[PDB]
């Protein structure tokens, strides 16, 4: 019962060896600030990747 | 009242960058900087900050208070003492507002949902089924930031009457973004709002069980 | 130390799939 | 190559057995079964829930056992309460590690 209960995808054409997925995700932060402020936080973001045969 | 604000960077090559691989950076730091703002807001309505004295709703004097046994004890769960302290939750606020005002809301941890799946004894309704037919009109959700209400794991049930003129959270001003200020070869944009938390203006409304 | 490598290169026989996943920040 | 059951980043429990040398516990399951769909639920928070269930074919026995006093059964009440998941039985779980050790996939 392997194919009957995993889902069966049909992307990899016959002479492909490898295949990639990526994913992404963020990072911040907040501060409670007065007037006349010049320290405020700052956020970025970051990606990452996978492979396969 | 009180105020919030952050801000975020980029340069021009990262703009040519994203513009040409339909991979844009400045909406992703965008998202990241609302997010943090509306997370901060929901920080300072559900535990309050020390230094600037702002209470959470769990630490305000004057609301109604009550101690319960275990609705889970190590690993058994009771589901008979839980429908009694409903009830007299429900029966307290009747009682001291002497009539105004009548329970409709109901919030419990994410678990409590299991403890009140038990079938009843007789019959085969669960204790939740007999619960809604007794007592029509209150409606029950659950949420998690209800499972750590100090700091060292003890969950908490919240029932009250939602009126804006009992309890109400503000937001003066919605968040903003001011121009880009340029540097060489890159920029610094800055971003603000404002909030001023919750206020309970009733504060017979409200009854918390703790130790659940 | 020359040059001994096949015709295809690895890009040739790869698959990049279509979708990307995002993590869930729920706001409360 | 890795197996579906020896994968590193997935959620093992560890279960009472739901027939302890011969006497069977069906209180077990119900709760187990339960714990294992919440802690998707609660991991994920929200965006993925448990749909599909596969037991070992002789627990599929074990969950047949009748209320103390009722008509139903406790699978019954399970999927009256846990609507929209599947429950089916495979021959491929009664034996995972290679020395008789069955489990459940949720």
């Amino acid at each position: 019962s392997a194919l009957r209960v995993f889902p069966v995808t049909t992307e990899l054409s016959p002479t492909d060896k490898t295949f990639e997925y990526m994913t992404f995700d963020k990072v911040g932060t907040a501060q409670i600030i007065a007037d006349y402020t010049d320290d405020l936080p700052l956020v970025d973001a970051l990606g990452t990747s996978e492979f396969g045969k | 009242v009180f105020r919030l604000g952050n801000a975020y960077l980029i340069s021009i090559d990262e703009i040519k960058a994203g513009q040409a691989t339909g991979r844009p950076l400045s909406t992703r730091k965008a998202s990241a900087c609302q997010l943090a703002h509306d997370q901060l807001v929901n920080r300072l309505v559900f535990k309050g900050s020390a230094p600037h004295k702002i209470v959470s709703v769990f630490n305000h004097p004057n609301i109604t208070k009550i101690t319960s046994g275990k609705w889970i004890d190590v690993s058994t769960m009771k589901p008979e003492t839980a429908e009694a302290e409903l009830t007299q939750a429900i029966e307290t606020i009747e009682t001291i507002t002497r009539g105004q005002h009548r329970a409709t809301n109901i919030l419990i941890p994410p678990s409590m949902r299991k403890v009140l799946a038990i079938r009843m004894p007789e019959t085969t309704m669960s204790y939740l089924d007999y619960f809604k037919s007794q007592n029509s009109g209150i409606e029950i959700d659950s949420i998690a930031e209800l499972e750590d209400i100090d700091g060292a794991g003890t969950k908490g049930v919240l029932v009250y009457e939602k009126n804006p003129m009992n309890m109400s959270i503000e937001i003066p001003e919605a968040f903003n973004m001011l121009p880009a200020q340029p540097k060489d070869l890159h920029f610094k944009v800055p971003c603000t709002s404002k909030c001023t938390g919750l206020t309970i203006y009733r504060p017979m409304t409200i009854v918390l069980i703790t130790g659940v | 130390a020359a040059a001994t490598m096949g015709i295809w290169t690895a890009q040739e026989l790869h698959r990049i799939k279509s979708q990307s996943y995002e993590e869930d920040y729920p706001v409360g």
